[PDB]
């Protein structure tokens, strides 16, 4: 009898890109919005994973 | 929502209720069956120390 070990899944990590970059900051968030969808796209990619 | 003639015919109030939040997040007036992440619940400060 032999044992074969294979991974199946990753930890389902999800990162809030706005909180990560501009935590509790209105002034920072307003500047972050000048980058358009970059923040949203990152959240989407992690959701997909 | 702007129609073919450039007239605003509808709108979503992005802070009215949780479904409106989903419609706003997905940039659509139609939401398909499923679970969507739309926001981040945050307790606000009540005192200034
Ligand atoms: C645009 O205007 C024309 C009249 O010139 C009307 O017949 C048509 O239905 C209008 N389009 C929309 C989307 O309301």
């Amino acid at each position: 009898v032999t044992t074969e070990i294979l991974p199946v899944s990753m930890t389902k990590t999800s990162v809030d890109c706005t909180m990560y970059i501009c935590g509790d900051s209105t002034e920072c968030s307003n500047l972050l919005l000048q980058y358009g969808s970059f923040c949203t796209q990152l959240n989407r990619a992690l959701t997909g994973i | 929502k702007y129609n073919e003639n450039g007239t605003i015919t509808d709108a979503v109030d992005c802070a009215l209720d949780p479904l409106s939040e989903t419609k706003c997040t997905l940039k659509s007036f139609t939401v398909e069956k499923g679970i969507y992440q739309t926001s981040n619940f945050r307790v606000q400060p009540t005192e200034s120390i």
